[PDB]
């Protein structure tokens, strides 16, 4: 019934498309575009950080200046500022390999780690994953104790990132010269094609450090006296030594965009040949460096006149520089179209010539005025060089400020050159990054939270230190952005800290706090230990004017209070949001029918909105009504099943009150015990130091209070039954029949009673134990150094106030446990703010916060990188 | 990328009608052909129908099976085909599914169940197979409407255990079996539980098994 006409037009529309995804995939094997998504660079001219080497070159000053001392050395040069700090610490490195470790590998090791930091991967992810490393680099003599061979061999310049970092991709070591940090980028992009890797590192890296190479190229005469490179100009007199870390991370564009990272540029295409039969075997060949130039334009696709700028080898030569310049003026200068002249410079004119490290250091260059639409300036001293034909106009130096401006494709693009003295030669053409285009609790806040991470706290405050004069520099960067950054594109170590701001002012303002010991109102800090979480659900004392009426829009929050409202409106006549919104004749919060019901129903959806947010508790503990609490989120009971234990037990307590009384005693056990002798008994004991005493007799408590007068300190507990005493013996039979249909069920979370002093398998909770929960003393002291000495690292109370984090200090205190102590709300606050500020403090101590849930996604941005601690290694063999 | 994102379905009492929608995206909907395809549980894929593209008339054919009864349509402007089911029957309970083309099914939506069925929500009823290796289990009995989870020993035990897909008997209610194979030392302080679970009747029962 389908005539074969549509039956044939089916499966040639099908060969057809088969044909396409064919001739893509041919593509993608071919050219698909690498994405340059994180780098890092510690290049000459105090340049730590990418955004440094953009300062240094925008405010036309080099970095020319006489050798240092710190090596073993009428004489200038280019070098870095901590060639020789390591933080062998933060590798696993004994100081005894670190001092025997040539710079260049740690340098390679450090800097690797900012471009990680720089793409946003938190380093441990990459561990056992498929990446691969790629490291241009020259045998300079830096040994000339033990570890020395490892510490000196290339191979292990490479190796020893992926060990350290426990990657499994391919890991090499390059040595092509001035052009080796190219050719380990373009090598990286043939790996990522192939599918020997997922990502990779590719950059290079040099320090001088021997005695040969400085006087060696003096006695050669290719130096300058200035140490200045002059790039272009009459006044070329050589280059300027000089030294570096470049680095970059790369991806396959396909992969980044999947994965949502951020793309500085993409590699659209590189080529790598050699000079070939050349006047000599250090002689350029202006027309190799043609044919590299093509033969890049054809691995992109384009053709000259869509390239705006060139990043130069210039290297400041008298006749080096015109044979690039002719080898430029035939390729770039010629069908320019009217996109305007090409901009030329060389960014060794302001920190000469790093070696292996030139090109990824010319690469880092021309990526920062990608990011700003602006042309990346070069010194440019004197005169343009009288050997170099200029006359077309369509070759300039990029002198000053100048727009970066796209080509046909709207796409603006820049070709970087790198050509080695052993003739072999690279071009890669860089082109801005495409188009990039595309739920959460705790939900509106206004202020934001700043996690902070380091190995040792000096390292911690120095972290705060430097993103607070970051966020200073560069104030409008989104704070949402700060945030979502510092949380989910960073490692989390041990030392932590948290700052909670609305504003960028407020953010530094704490963040610096940090820096400094200080104690201020939104700072808080601890150290992150494994062991778990223990959720603790307090007794009586929690209750405020409409406590958490701030929360009650969190949907998850809501949520959990609608099921306690249908639950208390059946058994007790009335619900939780009237008492807790505002209550237009509700039930009063001072009656002990309604408080201890609305509690529960706010400890278990605070509960709820603590593991909706990445808490898990590793077990509960509860005290008194609370232990309810605790047996819903441990699921050994149901809600509905909890909100009626809580509401006929307190109604129970209600038909009991009057002639009772309740008392804190800020005292031990035994010793109020002992005094309790004639003079009535102890309900509870929370804490070393305090006892609440019960009794009632009212009477009775009237005068202990009395005696307490003498010295101890004692006060009376706004109440008016007598519970934990046989007080609430008649209540015994009318509420174990009442609560005859509770079902316990095995609990998911461990279950820890302060009644029975041991962890419970759940269903033992049937309406007899919830009597003996309201008669007996509870035995809260006992529970919580039990909880401990299992290894138990964070007490979180779930409660709209703390009452019970004081006693539970003390009594770590006395078991000198490191365990921490967290609240969720306080009186004065119950808003999302505060729980906000719990969450960032529980953060500190180990838990995992799903920073993501809470929040939603931001953008990464390029805050710095880890503070290393480098002490000094310099071996003077 | 190309999308099928099928929706629609659900539960529906017999004679009563049901409109499932197919909502195509990353491709030229208009170009293709649109056909329908079920598969009743258990058993094979059975065409229902398809409709042309309007390049080849916009015109469409059908099954035996629900000729007069279902109608296809497709909406160009929205890219989204319709399977519009009238005076449905509980033999046409199946997945659905929405594919692209009428002779080369080249793309598949995820589908999408149909159950047509009068029986109202109701609980299950646990009856244990007490351990006549060793061999216990639970029978859950006479639910509507699916599903209903079993564990035992609340997921402490999973070694030895087999659930067996639900059946559904001639009262329109569905029964099922979950089973575990013990070490014959039933009673060495090894209890055996099984937690059923059937969440559409608020429904959580414990079960012991033994002999």
């Amino acid at each position: 019934a389908s005539t074969d006409s549509e039956k044939v037009a089916e499966y040639l529309r099908r060969a057809t498309l088969d044909l396409r995804a064919a001739r893509q995939r041919i593509r993608e094997l071919e050219s698909e575009p690498i994405a340059i998504v994180g780098m890092a660079c510690r290049l000459p001219g105090e340049v730590d950080s990418p955004e440094r080497l953009w300062e240094l070159i925008t405010s036309g000053r080099d970095s020319a200046a006489e050798v240092p001392d710190d090596r073993g050395w009428r004489a200038h040069g280019n070098f870095m500022a901590g060639a020789g700090d390591f933080d062998a610490a933060f590798f696993g490195i004994s100081p005894r390999e670190a001092l025997a470790m040539d710079p260049q590998q740690r340098q390679a090791l450090e800097t690797t780690w900012e471009a990680l930091e720089s793409a946003g991967i938190p380093p441990e992810t990459l561990r056992g994953s498929d990446t691969g490393v790629f490291v241009g680099m020259s045998h300079q003599g830096y040994a000339t104790d033990g570890y020395l061979l490892t510490g000196n061999t290339a191979s292990v310049a490479s190796g020893r990132i992926a060990y350290v970092l426990g990657l499994e991709g391919p890991a090499l070591t390059v040595d092509t010269a001035c052009s080796s940090s190219l050719v380990a980028l373009h090598t990286a992009c043939g790996s990522l094609r192939d599918g020997d890797c997922g990502l990779a590192v590719a950059g290079g890296v040099s320090v001088m450090a021997g005695p040969e190479v400085f006087t060696e190229f003096s006695r050669q005469g290719a130096l300058s006296p200035d140490g200045r490179c002059k790039p272009f100009s009459d006044e070329a007199d050589g280059f300027g030594l000089g030294e570096g870390s470049a680095f970059v991370v790369l991806q396959r564009l396909s992969d980044a965009r999947r994965e949502g990272r951020r793309v500085l540029g993409v590699v659209a295409g590189s080529a790598v040949n050699q000079d070939g039969a050349s006047n000599g075997l250090s002689a350029p060949s202006g027309v190799a460096q043609q044919r590299v130039i093509r033969r890049a334009w054809a691995r992109a696709g384009i053709t000259g006149a869509d390239v705006a700028v060139v990043e130069a080898h210039g290297t400041g030569t008298r006749l080096g520089d015109p044979v690039e310049a002719s080898a430029l003026l035939a390729t770039y200068g010629k069908s320019r179209g009217s996109s305007g002249p090409v901009l030329l410079g060389s960014v060794k004119s302001n920190i000469g010539h790093a070696q292996a490290a030139a090109g990824v250091a010319g690469v880092i260059k021309v990526l920062l005025g990608l990011e700003r639409g602006v042309v990346p300036p070069m010194l440019c001293r004197g005169e343009r060089s009288g050997l170099i034909d200029w006359s077309s106009g369509e070759i300039e130096l990029a002198d000053g400020v100048r727009e970066w401006s796209p080509a046909a494709d709207g796409v603006r693009r820049a070709g970087v050159s790198a050509f080695g003295v052993s003739g072999t030669n690279a071009h890669v053409i860089i082109a801005e990054p495409p188009e990039p285009e595309p739920r959460r609790m705790l939900p509106a806040t206004g202020v934001v939270p700043v996690v902070l991470s380091a190995r040792t706290g000096a390292a911690l405050r120095a972290q705060a230190g430097r993103l607070a004069d970051h966020l200073a520099a560069h104030p409008g960067i989104a704070p949402a952005d700060v945030s979502w950054t510092m949380a989910r594109a960073r490692q989390h170590f041990e030392e932590r800290a948290a700052v909670l701001a609305a504003d960028t002012a407020e953010a530094v303002h704490r963040l610096r706090a940090v820096a400094d010991g200080a104690v201020v109102p939104g700072v808080v800090t601890g150290s992150a230990s494994d062991g778990g979480s223990v959720f603790v659900f307090p007794g009586q004392g929690a209750q405020w004017e409409g406590m958490a009426r701030e929360l009650l829009p969190v949907p998850v929050f809501a949520e959990s209070i609608a099921e306690c409202d249908a639950v208390l409106s059946e058994v007790a006549g009335f619900s939780v949001s009237e008492v807790l919104e505002p209550r237009p004749d509700a039930p009063s919060l001072e009656r002990v029918d309604v408080v201890q019901p609305v509690l529960f129903a706010v400890m278990v959806s605070l509960a709820r909105l603590w593991r909706a947010c990445g808490a898990v508790p590793s077990a509960v503990i509860g005290h008194s009504q609370g232990e309810i609490a605790a047996a819903v989120v441990a699921g050994a009971l149901s809600l509905e099943d909890g909100m009626r234990v809580v509401a006929r037990r307190s109604r129970a307590v209600r038909a009991v009150a009057g002639r009772g009384s309740m008392l804190s005693v800020r005292g031990g056990r035994s010793d109020v015990e002992k005094l309790l002798a004639d003079d009535l008994e102890v309900a509870a004991v929370n804490g070393p130091d305090a006892v609440v005493v019960a009794g009632d007799a009212q009477a009775a408590r009237e005068f202990l209070e009395y005696c307490e007068g003498v010295g101890i300190r004692a006060r009376a507990i706004p109440v008016d039954y007598a519970s934990h005493t046989a007080h609430v013996e008649p209540v015994r039979d009318e509420l174990v029949q009442a609560l005859a249909g509770i079902t316990p069920r095995r609990a998911e979370v461990p279950f820890f009673s302060t009644l029975t002093g041991d962890f419970l398998d759940g269903t033992e909770l049937d309406a007899g134990y919830w009597y003996r929960n309201l008669r007996h003393p509870v035995e809260f002291h006992s529970a919580v150094q039990a909880l401990t000495d299992q290894g138990y690292a964070t007490f979180i109370e779930v409660s709209p106030h703390p009452v019970l984090a004081s006693s539970v200090q003390e009594t770590l205190d006395d078991a000198e446990s490191d365990a921490a102590v967290l609240g969720t709300l306080e009186r004065d606050a119950g808003d999302a703010d505060r729980f906000l500020t719990a969450l960032a403090d529980a953060h500190t101590r180990g838990v995992a916060v799903d920073w993501e849930a809470v929040l939603g996604r931001a953008g990464l941005v390029d805050l710095p990188g880890y503070p290393f601690q480098g002490k000094r290694f310099w071996l003077l063999p | 990328e190309v999308q099928l994102v099928q929706s629609g379905g659900g539960l529906v009492q017999p004679g009563r009608s049901l409109r499932l929608s197919c909502t195509a995206s990353g491709f030229t909907f208009g170009d293709y052909a649109m056909s329908w395809v079920r598969q009743a549980p258990g058993k094979g894929l059975e065409w229902v129908g398809f409709i042309r593209s309007k390049a080849y008339g916009g015109t469409t054919e059908y099954a035996a099976s629900v000729k007069g009864r279902f109608t296809i349509s497709r909406d160009d402007s929205k890219s989204i085909a319709y399977l519009q089911m009238n005076s449905l029957k509980t033999e046409d309970t199946a997945v659905y599914y929405c594919t692209r083309g009428g002779t080369l099914f080249d793309y598949w939506g995820q589908g999408t169940l149909v159950t047509v069925s009068s029986a109202s929500t109701k609980g299950p009823s646990v009856f244990p197979l007490a351990p006549s290796t060793a061999a216990l289990g639970c029978l859950v009995k006479d639910y509507f409407p699916e599903p209903v989870t079993v564990s035992w020993n609340s997921g402490a035990l999973t070694s030895g255990v087999h659930t067996f897909p639900a059946v559904l008997q001639s009262s329109g209610l569905y029964s099922l079996s979950s089973v575990v194979t013990v070490p014959s030392s039933s009673l060495g302080t090894q209890t055996y539980i099984c937690n059923v679970n059937h969440k559409p009747s608020n429904t959580k029962v414990d079960k012991k098994v033994e002999p």
